[PDB]
């Protein structure tokens, strides 16, 4: 229902995948995707298992954050909604399960290690945790970076005018995720870094606390 | 005068001139030839030669693989100068002129050496020597560029003009820095064999301090000489050279000059050097003997360097005013009389007697291309220099030499869009040669066919247009892509071309019962009234769009109005009646009386026109069995709606 | 900062980036190029030279180092990668050839090869005419093309035949085509249409016809947005940018002004689609940045679109360009290619 | 000048070669009754497109219409015939094996002796072609459908008075100079003491009015050619005989009095060459009509130009090695 296994010789994508782009992104109204988004939501809080889609493609969950960070998180803002409100609905649902993966993710030095498995007699890499892969697009200059401080930058500009707006509460939530990913980047960073260091890893790496001193494409200033 | 040797002599393999005739024709940039033998066998066993065809392409160079790298080059100069403006002060666009000048000296350089070396990695000695020949053609190109930007567009003054022309010599005179190389290489420089000579050719390149580096490698290792060879070498330390960042006179150069030469000569008196010759023969050279000099004519490879050399030693404050009498002067003494000048000198001595139209006239002799002549010529107008002289056809200089260029760029498939920007600034005759050319471009896709069309219609070349459109539109018209071909039509504004493509149209519904297209009848806008018979397509095509779009006596009276036009073919007339049968038998009266009247005409304007005449063939009779089916069908329907219809009307004149 | 201008004595038609693999970091390293109306056209794969050392010895090694080469039939009417080591062509034959790359031997092969992909046909003889194949667009196993002859085709990267042909999809030529969704296309032509074609439907008909009111406009060149399948951009003959959504009537949503002449390319950022790039006849290359999109605003005197002329002044014509991250190459009727490795400082 | 070479497969003399518009495609016609159409490639090289029997006779010429009037052909031959021919697109019969898809779409058969030249008239004048025969006639015919190409109505007979060898139509594109066709003869007679005239199309007449006879070429003449013009408020002809000859034509301005009558011209001679040392048997302008190409009886081609003074010399010679 998400196509985590994509065929050498299969132009459609299947599932969810095509529904958000051809249904949902037709009808401007995201039922489905809201409702996708609450259920991986709940599933984290229960945990994952770690062997998940183990011989069917490479262990663990980057295909289901790739599809939220890749054709969810960084379209949210392309696609048109006909409830003026939904635009921020979507946007509480996708940052609360980057904040729950932040969250109850803790680093680790096997996370600095390429772990093989063999699938059909290839030796492939397992993917890497899914707090990982967001502590690497969040300690870079990353599009997900960009998307969340020009949404802090756009919570300020929307409530420096005191006034009531359609689906204003899901935008102080979507603040209020962004803002809290950020705070758990900063209280994991230092230990992210010695562990890269000590693990001697080919990645490269910068802190949060000199990225939100980047220059805001926006606005041509330091301001995030 | 000019063209007084023999015309060029071109050699075509296999070609039997020693009694065959020839018949030829001409293309953009190759003329074909032919030959008048065939080899109808006497008796012999051998295969008999069939006649040969010849493709002879253009002497203009351009084919040289490795140019094609100078044309481009030099074009985004040519447009690096055309839009150069004329207000520009005589500082900032004298530099930027220097600069066009120098970046046009870079692309000659940045294909001669690019050649140099592809003539070192020449895996047949023929074809290194073909490439060793054109590096030649460049290095004399880059000499003549090198000598005319100092002489007519940096313009260099009175003592300046000596330091212009020293490293002038030395960017193309580098067999000494080759030399200097090979006699500093070896264990010993003081003892190769050639080191006397170098010493003496630093000294005729006034390169003193390298000279006095060459001469401490014998005072170093030579304790008998070494006294004196720093006399030498401190006498060359103390000549007046002029330094551009110094605020001096060429008064105070001049007298400081003629001290250094009498104290130069009283060594001379006190016989000071009578013990080396070599160096009694570098204190000669440095005070101007003439006669010592000529000793040194086996150290001077050309007579333009003695010229230098006699200039730097003789007179350092030379004026461009003085120049030609020292260049005559040397050239004289160099040649000895027994000998003639080459084409080379011609163009040298030219430039140094300030001659630029004899220089592009030695120029265009010389040189194979005009490519070099074009560009200078040009430059030589942004810099405001030439005899504005029309010639017994019109055209200006110039113009003349830009028109046999731009018909070398037009001679090439890339090339003709740079041929554009050449005729464009030709005021007599530049249009002209354009519109001869311009229809000629291979137009092997349609978008490259509208960079032709733009090109003519911002210039106005209004019946190119209509040929390049027609030529398009008959592209399609041959290929049946009837959509371009009404398209391009339109875009000649071709009445007769329109009618054309719709008398396909019309036939292409006959032959299938429906248009190979409808998009294109329905969105024909105002260009629909380009000729009546496509208004009538666009009429018969807006019928089929009444008919199907939910209305019926709106398309009744269209139908009508199509027939009782002086437009509608007579060969489809009977379609037009055949399209009115599913609306005269309809329960509802449609046409009116007077309108089935009309119809009815239009029945009698296409059957009593038959002819009455007999006996061939049997074969016809198959669709008259149908004709007369039709007819009948007609009669009775249009007879059955005019008595629907006179009862309808006429109980609606009395109710 | 500045752009390096590289002469190639060749008329450059079309250029591409080498598409980056899923999850690397690096910048776009590697480029293609089509030639065009030359005695000989060529494909060629380029490197860009690394403008950040010298070495003890002074030169300058950051030119744009040609890796491989192979000769043209016709000229490259359009390019497009396949994946990291096929690159396709279309001509002005009528011919479709995929090459192949060998990274360890630095070459180019073709692959495979359709010399009747597009062609004229005429009255009852299989004598057929080359018909110029205009543009081309992959959808891996999957390809598309248009022509002159204004045939669509759809072939395939294991199959020698076409897939499907739709013969006379326009009776004018068809310049420019894109994937909407994978069994969905967009077509346009000389009279001002885009045409969306659905390869499941048993008809040759067209699934929905959109234009301007009227006027003959053709229309060159079309790209739609990477995060909407809905947003279309073409442009026309005139040196107009048209944006369309091709969900509400048959209209573009707005009409911009980009050129004083036919507009070649067009093309949204792959990463950044608020984004968008032209190319044209009047030799000016622009970038355009609008950060409901704001593509999609009918009124482009309130919501912003900022925009900026990349080249220092017009060339001969602009054929073509491409962007990938920082990186943009274009190239020219100058016989010369342009690159920057940052668009964004 | 740099020479690519074909082998020509004719199985007899060669007469003739004839350019298309664009230079990308070329026609040859022999004495063993063909003519052949050779195409360019986009790689450079040449290809043998079509090889048909056009005739009955030697075919004396061949050339091509104008491209607005789509792919046409004409061929002269000693059978006394001119034949018109299309290229077709898609129609090649297999049931007639090895026929070509160039159609006969005419044979005209007016001329009673040897149809010795043809030339298609400038396109702003129509689709018109000129033939000339030694009847000493020349004949204008005309195509009134540029599609239906069978139908041709004959338009003119021009009377010479002496046998025809050559045509030339004057290419101005301004309407300031009236349609123009000069004439050459092969006559060997020492009666006729002038071999070149030329004829003005008078339209208060709707005729062809003999303007002028050039009585200084009073030897035999082999071909003739009028200059491209550039904008010249005078024409140029070139002439094939003994020798090379290169004559002015410059227009006489009426005076508001000489109603009805043709032009009048100040003619020169401007140049003439013996330098072939033997008869001159073709010659040919480049595009813009500042170059000259001539060939004789001394196996050589030779390239003819005006330089600035508008002194014509001989500027290059293309001949044959036998290597």
């Amino acid at each position: 229902i998400l196509q985590t296994v994509r065929i050498p010789s299969q132009r459609q994508a299947i599932g969810i995948e095509v529904e958000l782009n051809e249904i949902e992104s037709r009808c401007e109204e995201y039922p489905l995707t809201r409702a996708f988004c609450q259920l991986i939501s709940t599933l984290v809080e229960s945990s994952f298992p770690s062997n998940l889609g183990a011989g069917l493609r490479p262990p663990g969950f980057d295909p289901y954050l790739q599809f939220l960070r890749d054709s969810v998180f960084l379209r949210f803002r392309t696609r048109a909604y006909r409830r003026a409100a939904e635009k921020w609905e979507v946007a509480e649902v996708v940052l609360e399960v980057f904040y729950k993966l932040l969250r109850d993710y803790e680093p680790q030095l096997e996370d600095f290690v390429d772990q093989f498995v063999e699938l059909q007699g290839e030796e492939i890499i397992a993917y890497k945790p899914p707090g990982f892969s967001l502590m690497y697009h969040l300690l870079n200059e990353s599009p997900m970076l960009e998307l969340a401080l020009s949404l802090l930058e756009e919570g300020v500009k929307q409530l420096d005018t005191y006034a009531p707006f359609p689906g204003k509460k899901h935008l102080e939530k979507a603040v209020q995720h962004c803002l809290a990913l950020l705070n758990l980047t900063l209280q994991k960073e230092n230990l992210f870094m010695d562990l890269l260091r000590e693990s001697q890893l080919a990645l490269i790496v910068c802190p949060l606390e000199q990225l939100l001193q980047g220059i805001n494409p926006r606005t041509k200033k330091a301001d995030n | 005068e000019e063209l007084d040797g023999e015309p060029t002599v071109t050699l075509i393999p296999g070609v039997n001139s020693k009694k065959n005739q020839m018949y030829f024709d001409w293309g953009p940039g190759e003329m074909l030839v032919c030959e008048t033998s065939f080899n109808k066998k006497e008796k012999s066993e051998m295969v008999p030669s069939c006649p040969f065809i010849y493709i002879i392409r253009k002497d203009v160079d351009v084919y040289s693989q490795i140019l094609r790298k100078l044309f481009n080059e030099s074009h985004g100069i040519f447009l690096g100068l055309q839009r150069i403006d004329e207000e520009l002060t005589g500082k900032s666009r004298k530099s930027q002129l220097v600069r066009v000048s120098k970046n046009y000296r870079s692309v000659i350089r940045a294909c001669m050496e690019e050649m140099h070396q592809v003539a070192i990695a020449a895996k047949d000695p023929a074809n290194g020597r073909q490439f060793s020949s054109q590096v030649s053609i460049l290095s004399a190109m880059e000499l003549i560029w090198n000598l005319c930007e100092i002489l007519f567009i940096e313009v260099a003054p009175a003592g300046p003009l000596l330091l212009h022309l020293l490293d002038w010599v030395r960017l193309h005179v580098c067999e000494v820095d080759s030399l200097s190389a090979d006699v500093l290489g070896s264990e010993n420089p003081s003892k190769h064999d050639s080191f006397w000579n170098l010493v003496t050719i630093l000294v005729l390149q006034g390169r003193l301090d390298e000279a006095r580096q060459m001469l401490s490698k014998e005072a170093d290792a030579s304790p008998a000489s070494a006294g004196i060879c720093r006399i030498m070498g401190d006498l060359m330390r103390t000549m007046p050279i002029l330094s551009p960042g110094n605020t001096q006179t060429l008064t105070e150069l001049e007298l400081k000059w003629q001290h250094w030469h009498e104290e130069c000569e009283r060594y001379l008196q006190d016989s000071t050097f009578a013990t080396s010759p070599h160096l009694e023969s570098l204190l000669k050279i440095m005070l101007g003997d003439e006669a010592a000099l000529l000793e040194q004519k086996e150290l001077l490879s050309n007579w333009y360097h003695f010229l230098v050399t006699r200039l730097l030693y003789s007179n350092p404050t030379v004026k461009p005013i003085d120049l030609h009498y020292y260049a005559q002067s040397s050239l004289d003494l160099f040649l000895g009389g027994e000998s003639s000048p080459e084409p080379l000198d011609n163009i040298l001595l030219a430039a140094f007697e300030f001659d630029i139209h004899q220089v592009i006239k030695e120029c265009s002799i010389a040189l194979s291309n005009w490519w070099f002549v074009a560009h200078l010529t040009d430059l030589l107008d942004h810099c405001k220099l030439l005899q504005s002289h029309n010639l017994y056809f019109g055209s200006n200089m110039r113009e003349f030499l830009l028109l046999e260029y731009a018909s070398g760029l037009f001679a090439h498939p890339s090339l003709w869009q740079l041929g554009v920007d050449y005729f464009d600034y030709c005021p007599e005759l530049g249009r002209v040669s354009l519109e001869l050319h311009i229809e000629r471009i291979p137009l092997n896709t349609e978008q490259k066919a509208l960079k032709v069309l733009r090109i003519c219609e911002q210039r106005q070349m209004t019946e190119q247009v209509r040929s390049i459109c027609k030529i398009l539109a008959m592209k399609a018209v041959r290929n049946n892509r009837l959509g371009s071909a009404l398209s391009w039509s339109i875009r000649a504004k071709d009445a007769a071309f329109a009618t054309l493509v719709s008398d396909r149209f019309l036939r292409d519904y006959c032959e299938r019962g429906c248009f190979s297209d409808l998009d294109l009848i329905d969105n024909l806008g105002p260009a629909m009234m380009l000729s009546d018979r496509l208004t009538f397509l666009g009429k018969y095509r807006e019928f089929h769009r009444m008919y199907g779009e939910k209305r019926f006596a709106d398309a009744a009276s269209l139908l009508l109005s199509l027939m009782t036009s002086r437009i509608a073919p007579r060969s489809f007339w009977m379609t037009l009646l055949t399209d009115a049968l599913p609306l005269l038998e309809q329960k509802q009266v449609i046409f009116s009386a007077e309108q089935t009247y009309e119809l009815m005409r239009c029945l009698e304007d296409l059957t009593s026109r038959r002819p009455v005449h007999g006996e061939s063939d049997t074969e016809q009779l198959q669709d008259d069995d149908i004709e007369t089916t039709k007819v009948e069908m007609l009669r009775l329907s249009l007879a059955r709606n005019l008595a629907r219809a006179i009862i309808r009307e006429g109980s609606l004149e009395g109710s | 900062e500045e752009i390096y201008a590289k002469f190639v004595s060749q008329k450059i038609s079309k250029t591409r980036w080498r598409p980056l693999p899923p999850g690397s970091l690096q910048t776009a390293e590697t480029f293609a190029t089509g030639s065009w109306d030359n005695e000989e056209n060529y494909i060629s794969l380029w490197s860009i030279g690394d403008f950040g050392n010298l070495d003890s010895d002074g030169g300058f090694e950051g030119d744009h180092q040609l890796l491989c080469d192979i000769r043209h039939h016709g000229d490259v009417m359009d390019l497009q990668f396949f994946d990291q080591e096929r690159i396709v062509a279309a001509s002005s034959t009528g011919c479709v050839t995929v090459f192949l790359h060998h990274p360890n031997n630095q070459t180019l092969s073709v692959n495979q090869q359709w010399t009747t992909a597009h062609y004229h046909t005429g009255p009852g003889s299989p004598s057929y005419s080359s018909a110029p194949c205009t543009g081309v667009v992959c959808n891996n196993p999957e390809i598309v093309t248009v022509g002159e002859d204004g045939r669509i085709n759809l072939f395939r990267a294991d199959h020698k035949e076409a897939v499907r042909t739709i013969d006379n999809a326009d009776s004018s030529t068809l310049h420019a085509v894109t994937f909407l969704r994978t069994p969905e296309i967009l077509t346009v032509n000389s009279i001002g249409q885009l045409k969306i074609w659905d390869f499941r439907q048993q008809g040759n008909e067209p699934s929905q016809i959109l234009s301007l009111t009227g006027d003959r406009v053709p229309l060159h060149c079309v790209d739609r947005h990477p995060n909407q399948q809905h947003v279309v951009a073409t442009g026309g003959q005139d040196g107009m940018l048209s944006i369309w959504d091709v969900r509400q009537g048959t209209m573009p949503v707005s009409l911009l002004k980009a050129h004083e002449a036919e507009m070649w390319e067009v093309h949204f950022h792959p990463s950044n689609p608020e984004h968008l790039f032209t190319c044209s006849e009047d030799g000016s290359l622009w970038h355009w940045d609008a950060s409901i999109s704001s593509w999609l605003s009918t009124d482009p005197a309130k919501d912003r679109i900022e925009i900026t002329s990349l080249l220092p002044s017009r060339s001969l014509s602009v054929n073509t360009l491409d962007v990938l991250g920082p990186c943009l190459v274009c190239g020219t009727d100058a016989e010369a290619i342009y690159v920057t490795r940052h668009l964004f400082s | 000048f740099v020479a690519r070479s074909i082998a020509a497969d004719h199985k007899d003399l060669i007469h003739d070669v004839s350019f298309d518009f664009h230079g990308r495609r070329m026609a040859t016609c022999s004495s063993d009754q063909s003519v052949k159409v050779w195409d360019k490639s986009e790689s450079g090289d040449w290809h043998c497109t079509a090889s048909w029997k056009t005739h009955s006779g030697s075919v004396w010429r061949v050339t091509w219409a104008h491209p607005e009037f789509g792919q046409v052909l004409a061929s002269c031959s000693f059978d006394r015939t001119a034949a018109v021919w299309e290229e077709i697109v898609g129609e090649s019969n297999d049931k007639l094996r090895g026929q070509s898809h160039w159609v006969k779409r005419t044979t005209l058969v007016d001329s009673r002796t040897s149809v010795t030249d043809v030339k298609f008239a400038p396109k702003h004048m129509g689709l018109m072609l000129a033939t000339c025969s030694a009847d000493g006639i020349v004949r204008i015919y005309e195509a009134p459908d540029v599609m239906n190409l069978s139908q041709w109505s004959l338009q003119h007979e021009i009377s010479c008075k002496l046998s025809c060898s050559c045509i030339s139509w004057n290419p101005s594109s301004s309407r300031a100079h009236s349609p123009m066709i000069a004439v050459g003869s092969d006559d060997s007679s020492p009666n006729a003491m002038a071999k070149v005239q030329i004829f003005e199309y008078n339209e208060n007449t709707r005729k062809y009015a003999k303007a002028e006879t050039l009585m200084t070429v009073t030897d035999p003449v082999h071909d003739i050619a009028f200059a491209p013009n550039l904008g010249r408020s005078f024409h140029i002809l070139a002439i094939a005989t003994k020798d090379v000859r290169i004559f002015t034509l410059k227009p006489v301005r009426k005076e508001l009095t000489s109603s009805g009558g043709p032009t009048k011209f100040e003619i020169h001679i401007v140049a003439q060459f013996d330098n072939h040392n033997s008869q001159v048997w073709r010659v040919s302008w480049n595009i813009t009509g500042t170059v000259l190409a001539s060939s004789g009886d001394d196996g050589c081609v030779r390239l003819w130009k005006a330089n600035y003074m508008d002194n014509w010399k001989c500027t290059g010679i293309l001949k044959g090695n036998g290597s």
